[PDB]
């Protein structure tokens, strides 16, 4: 798929392969790596043996971003009228890096109306505008789609 | 890149042929649409404060008659309302030709539902990006949503619109199936305000009900609006302090 | 060829001919010209045979397919209306056949003749149809009341017929006198009926 | 890539029909629907519990009489339910037409099946995306599921939409050829209830039958059909005890 | 032309009318006129002969088509109500054909009678279409009875046809009957009509 | 976008038809066409403007007769737009056939809105890439603006083109509802002396009516033009001091 | 990285449609069927293992009757293979309307070879994903094979479907032209466990067969099965023992 | 050039459809088949022999009656050929209903041609997939070759498969314009001898012939094969090692 | 088959138990294969 390509990549790929237990000890290694796509792999690497435990680590359930918020909140200084429950039922389907950009959205919310304390009002606001890049439902009312 | 919205005539791998739900976003970017059913009646309340004082404000219409019995309204593209509208109302007339009964709520909606179909699942026209509500009283009053699919769904009551998700969960405290058609019309005017998210005038919305007692299309004249509207306001009010 | 056909409070009893005579020719003696179009419709068909029983399954089928599809039974206006279209859309296969079609349905009780060039007309609670349908009309009316009841339609229905068979020279014998109660879809059935009219002699 | 994959009218390198391959997952995002066969006649269980508490409790309706003495469940699309059920029912009654014969459990289900094989063949067209089960009558009872693809499988109790994992599992232990009509009618909720995880309400679910003795359709009402469901849900919540 | 058709207790046995002249020409010379459609059932015709002959073909064949397609032997009622459709359609050329079709079924023994433009009815006792109706309905009753053979139906039904000669402009000796007996699908044919009309003189 | 705006065939994401908004600046491109509605007749003033001098200034109007009492003018394809508006007079002529009556005005616009909507359903057909502004009279004023999409809007002071936002800023100051045939005769010469920019000549504008005391369609003649613009040059020359 | 499989139109420089290699590919999905020709009559085996427990006995059930001395199984698509077989009956039933002439097996497999050549000549539908065994005794046995691509070749046994490269080799040693019926029999049911690796009973096979003493088609019974079943397995049980 | 060769609609940069050249290459994955004139005949051979040996080389065909003097050999796919031949075959017979003349070597190639010329101009349809020999006698023996594009090309010896590339040698070197029947039908024997590396049987190879004197095709028996496929067999042999 | 072994004695850790016992080794071929091979794929719904 590239002739150039696919073979630089591929001559790195076999060496780290031989040191990881090709010929030559592990050294307690112990690796540890990360992957985006699991269908992008050589058939060498993706077997277990070069990585014994395959570990699915999925989007968070609902229950996980209930978590994720709880851990970033005291990092803040916390809502006053607390509910973690109602901000996971609209962020499901998210990421992790979501429920951290939602906290940091909050914070902001509060410098730019110089209260400077975020509280409840602030955290469902936040939830409101980083969800707003996501989701594609608002604009516009013609003219011919009224 | 997607490739599943391109055309209608395919679906993606997880099944969920991603156009026709695109159809489906035409109808929430379009505007608010109520449907209020009660066992008196069925009314039928529709946005009318469209556009600037350029326009008329009068603006003709969003409250279609379809016979005489039935009516529906709308919200997606009013160019796809105008001319479905039509098909809806050739539709309805047909029966009455070929049979000589008042076409019913529930046929007039699966005979719809048909018609979308047809656009849908072929790929030399595109579905229509159009909902329609209908809303009628055969002998039972029935209200009725069709999808932008071509899907039939029977509600207690039901919005469609911009402001469809706020009504939802109004509706989701107030609503109960004994109230009466003064209190059922009023509750449905607080609704409508939340939609606009602003307080409502007699001349910013049009009004059709079919009646149980008539059976018969009628159309809410601007100044026996005003009082439904009048006592709406003070309710509106306290919601928008929130 | 002749049908009668009256309204009553309870049900709508109409009859047919069961044996049909022209020249020699004799179409059967078990000859079907009563279709049933639904639970508690009925169409007793006056003119040609044929033709009768042909457009006759069309909308048996039709009942049912109406039926289905509003999820409710049929009106006596739905199927008055339908017949009349249908007629109308097949003039270049036409059925030279004049339809009476009555039963009990949700708005009540009534009969529609329906022309065999298409059309549909309501009657109040009398109608007569055919050939026959001048003697029949005074011979119906003198024991008639709307309050009437299934057991003495039948036997009034009876007269009509029987007065238009005996002078006829087409016809003698064989009639179906059809019954719907809102309960039953009796067919009475020539032996039975004979005994209606050996009530009234020679 | 993946695919080799936006026309019907194309295979992969593996020689799957990757459009259809993709609209059967689209019937397990719908409605799940239970069928169950004995020897007394053929029980049709469809989900009639979707959506908001706003919806009425009556959301059409899924569970169409197709002839007198067959009726048909559906999941997957709705929309698609309404056209692929239109000719269904009109070619049962065309049998009728030209034979005057009950239309066969079998033949109806391959009839239903060439509607869908027109929609994989022609590239001008989108293949529906839903599933009907068939349940009627001839003289035994039959009962077969007819696939998007056209495919067409004679089933003894079944599941599919969202249900079918979890009903096959159920089936293998419980499922028997010596049950009787009212075993297995509760043992068809117990297989709904399982379907959603959750206790049923007998008020938000429709079930018709098929039995040989009857040869006609038939509808089980809210007031007829509370014994059974409360039988199943004893055998439900002992399944979620785990 | 004219055909009788009966009921037994145990078969079914039709016949029809051989041995005259159409056209101009002699029309029994080794004509087919019992038609196969399958293997336990008939087609007997009284109309037009060489439309039968043609049309013959047609239903043998759907016949077959209905028994390939749909794992289910054909019933009596299924192969008449097609019939019905296909007269429809050829009313506009010479194809006035009046059919009986019988044979044995699930439903039990049965003949329908199918009128020129299509339109079954079951008779499960006699039946005769025909202008030789009137003449066979009479010497069909008198040995008639609600149980009898399929061997001495043959018998019953030569006669009548023999008598109808008579009141038809023409007709000979020999003459096709067939027995279908859900044993045996036999077809006698002049040779062996010939020795049974050999018992009822001149 | 970016794919999902090559065909008229797609959805977006977003909701709309992203053909149609680029037919729409089909019309963006287009010369301005005001028309505005007082309660004595309609007014419609057309763009005449010759871009060389070279061409003959008598042809190349927008102000297009349709019947004896309905006329209308265009913004977009020139070619698209002479088709289209042939077909609105044809149109206009079927009425009178089969009702021997003239059509309202209300009607020709959703005849001729429906007439846009099936070349925009139908993949296979480009929509028109036109916008309408009718003005005739029935038995009163009547505005209508159509768009490429079959969208139907009621006016009763509008434009279309190139000019249309500042055309539209313009009768937000300054329309009122109180003026007569001749006040906004006046006001409609200023609004296009606002657009163009520059003080007026008759051989760069057309200008057409319908009033309610003739019910005639009429077009003023060069010498006629004359004292609308006079009057008009007053004004027009202040609002170009800023 | 290629592309000459996105379309049926398209030949690869290899000289070769894709497409219908696929297609190839496509039969291959699906389980085995086998067909046998020996000199006294022809044998058509197909598996009826496929599903489950909770599927019927009587679930395809491939060896469709096309007339009275013709049988045809199938592989690939049961969608695709219905409507083949049905046009298959109606080529067979002119054969007898216009002739009065049983159908020639030649003849047969010719008019099926050219009608699934029209799926592939033409552009806007797809090839079948099918093969089917044209097979019967006209007054000879023949067992032809039909390829998806629509092209004829005659076999004196062949096998379609995933059993078909285990067989070619059993019969390329073992199958003989001193083969007689009951040897036949034995001989199919052995080269049908080596497609499954596995050994026999009645139910989970199918067989169908044409004889040339009787000349008709008459179908295998479960009880007919099984002495067939008894002897075949001896040679299953050694040929699956290394 | 990459992508000029999804269509057919498509010539290339260097002019020349490579849609139409990959059409090309499909006849040379058929077998060999050598069609050779003599002056007291016309002689033709094709490749009988297929895959492993339980196909019959005898029913399978390569060579077919087209006419009543008329044969054509085939190279390219079955499926593809059968459709060729039934068009080829039907229209030889139409110009004896219309003419009352054998139809004309020349003539039956060229119309078969013109009938292939319709299906390479569309992107509807797809090319043959064949060529097609036809070798008659009209009074005069004639060899032709047709063309997946549509040529028709007089030729005194030829060849079309992928044996086109040896016999294109061998003819070069040995073929001679006068030849007498016997010595014809053995030189032709032996070219193709070389195509397929191979010695010859008369159980693998079919000869039909379409001689001056009587033009009447026929089909050469096993048993009068036999002496020219000696001196044939010896000379390939002697090609082959030397 | 390696990483089986190993995952079986995994199992045994978690259950606070040295041996390696037979329901380790059904529970690691269940975890193991699963994670590494998704084995059916439905052919029969699509195909005969």
């Amino acid at each position: 798929s590239d002739t150039s390509g696919d073979r630089e990549v591929q001559r790195t790929m076999m060496q780290l392969l031989a040191e990881l237990d090709g010929f030559d000890p592990r050294g307690d290694v112990k690796v540890i790596g990360a992957t985006n796509r699991i269908d992008i792999l050589d058939p060498a690497i993706l077997r277990p043996g070069r990585f014994d435990r395959i570990i699915e680590v999925p989007l968070p359930t609902f229950e996980g971003r209930i978590q994720i918020f709880k851990i970033h909140t005291r990092k803040m200084k916390l809502a006053e009228d607390v509910d973690f429950k109602e901000l996971a039922r609209i962020t499901e389907g998210a990421s992790g890096a979501d429920i951290k950009a939602i906290c940091t959205e909050a914070g902001m919310f509060a410098i730019r109306e110089e209260r400077a304390k975020v509280t409840m009002l602030d955290f469902t606001k936040a939830i409101e505008k980083v969800l707003k890049k996501t989701t594609p439902i608002p604009d516009l009312k013609g003219v011919m789609f009224v | 890149q997607m490739g599943y919205d391109r055309a209608i005539t395919v679906f993606s791998p997880d099944g969920r042929l991603f156009q026709v739900e695109y159809a489906r976003e035409a109808v929430k970017r379009g505007a608010t649409a109520i449907g209020i059913k009660c066992k008196e009646g069925v009314i039928l309340i529709a946005d009318k404060r469209v556009g600037s004082k350029l326009l008329e404000a009068d603006t003709i219409e969003k409250i279609y008659k379809i016979d005489e019995h039935i009516c529906a309204a709308t919200s997606g593209l009013v160019a796809d309302a105008r001319v479905l509208i039509d098909r809806a109302r050739i539709e309805a007339q047909i029966n009455r030709l070929t049979y000589d009964e008042p076409i019913t709520v529930k046929e007039l909606a699966k005979k719809i539902c048909d018609f979308k179909q047809q656009y849908t699942q072929y790929g030399g026209v595109r579905p229509f990006g159009v909902s329609l509500l209908i809303a009628g009283v055969d002998e039972v009053p029935k209200l009725y949503e069709t999808d932008p699919s071509g899907a039939l769904l029977e509600y207690k009551a039901t919005a469609i619109g911009m402001g469809r998700n706020a009504v939802t969960e109004f509706f989701e405290k107030e609503y109960r199936d004994d109230l009466s058609f003064d209190d059922a019309m009023v509750l449905g005017l607080v609704a409508m305000g939340l939609s606009i998210e602003s307080e409502l005038v007699p001349e910013n919305i049009e009004v059709g009900y079919v009646k149980v007692d008539d059976r018969t299309f009628k159309e809410v004249s601007p100044e026996e609006l005003k009082p439904y509207v009048e006592r709406a306001n003070e309710r509106i009010r306290e919601l928008l302090k929130k | 060829t002749t049908t009668v056909g009256l309204v009553c409070k309870d049900g709508v009893v109409m009859a047919t001919e069961k044996r049909a005579t022209m020249g020699n020719f004799i179409a059967s003696k078990a000859a079907k010209k009563i279709y049933q179009i639904a639970d508690r419709m009925a169409m007793t068909t006056a003119g040609s045979v044929g033709d009768a029983q042909f457009l006759a399954r069309i909308i048996k089928i039709e009942a049912n397919l109406y039926e289905i599809r509003r999820e409710r039974k049929p009106t006596v206006r739905a199927i008055a209306t339908l017949t009349s279209n249908l007629l109308n859309s097949y003039r270049y296969f036409p059925y030279l056949v004049q339809l009476l079609i009555g039963g009990i349905d949700s708005e009540g009780k009534s009969i529609y003749s329906i022309d065999p060039i298409g059309g549909a007309i309501e009657e109040k609670d009398i109608v007569a149809t055919g050939s026959g349908s001048l003697t029949a009309y005074g011979v119906l009316e003198d024991r008639f009341t709307p309050e009437i009841g299934v057991d003495e339609a039948v036997e009034l229905a009876v007269r009509a017929i029987y007065s238009a068979m005996k002078r006829d020279s087409a016809s003698g014998d064989g009639i179906d006198v059809v019954k719907i109660t809102e309960d039953e879809f009796y067919q009475y059935s020539p032996e039975e009926v004979e005994q209606i009219l050996a009530k009234f002699r020679k």
